[PDB]
């Protein structure tokens, strides 16, 4: 904890689709549950992620 | 200008994609410029403090003026003696010095 | 590189503008540092500090 | 790939739309097949046939 | 919208 550098988080609306990133099945499903139609989750048949 | 704006945005995105592929940092010159501008500001703050401290007159007047190449030597007293003799001679004959005044004595 | 230059030319984007400003500012830094170096050579480190 | 995504974004083309529809339809297939499997477990293969 | 149609077709 550095009071000179106090961590916060700013809510922003995504203005452009971000590059896809890998995630687990459960993690991706949680992301889909949160964002609804504002996220796309797709299985990778090569590794099942 | 919606169509031209959309086309400009497409060209911008294509340029960013190419810069990313080329590993080219478009903002690098700008970042360096802002860093250098901060350096300019801090050096100017130092100079402004020194000017507030010593004053404009002092800071300007401490400006260097000496240089070896600028020195002028005068040593041709032989020639200047002959010239002064001719000057005094002609002044006497032309009557600029009718009598033996102290200027004539000093030139002698 | 040629494709990027073509796009920049079309967009009227000056890729060298930031660098040009940086060299101008670097020259300004050099000149201000020359003045400070002269004042330090003149008054001395002790006086200036 | 990046150039293709840029062009798709500009064209307002949803590359993932067919995939999303396919997964929705696959879930529909799974639920209808669950219904048919339940009716087959209930009435039996002989009765249903 | 011929020019924008050409834009889209080229893209």
């Amino acid at each position: 904890y550095n009071p000179e550098k106090k961590e916060m988080i700013q809510e922003v609306i995504v203005e452009e689709d971000l590059e896809p990133f890998e995630a687990s099945k459960e993690t991706a499903e949680q992301f889909k549950h949160q964002h609804g139609d504002k996220v796309d989750i797709f299985e990778i048949p090569e590794t099942g992620e | 200008e919606e169509i031209t704006k959309d086309h400009k945005v497409l060209a911008r995105q294509q340029l960013q994609v190419l810069a990313r592929y080329l590993k080219m940092d478009l903002d690098n010159g700008e970042r360096k410029f802002l860093k250098e501008k901060d350096t300019v500001a801090e050096l100017q703050a130092q100079l402004d403090y020194l000017n507030a401290e010593l004053g404009e007159f002092f800071v300007n007047g401490v400006a260097t003026s000496f240089s070896r190449k600028k020195a002028r030597t005068f040593d041709s007293s032989w020639n200047w003696a002959k010239q002064s003799l001719l000057s005094l001679y002609f002044e006497i004959i032309h009557g600029v010095l009718k009598n033996v005044d102290r200027e004539v004595v000093s030139e002698a």
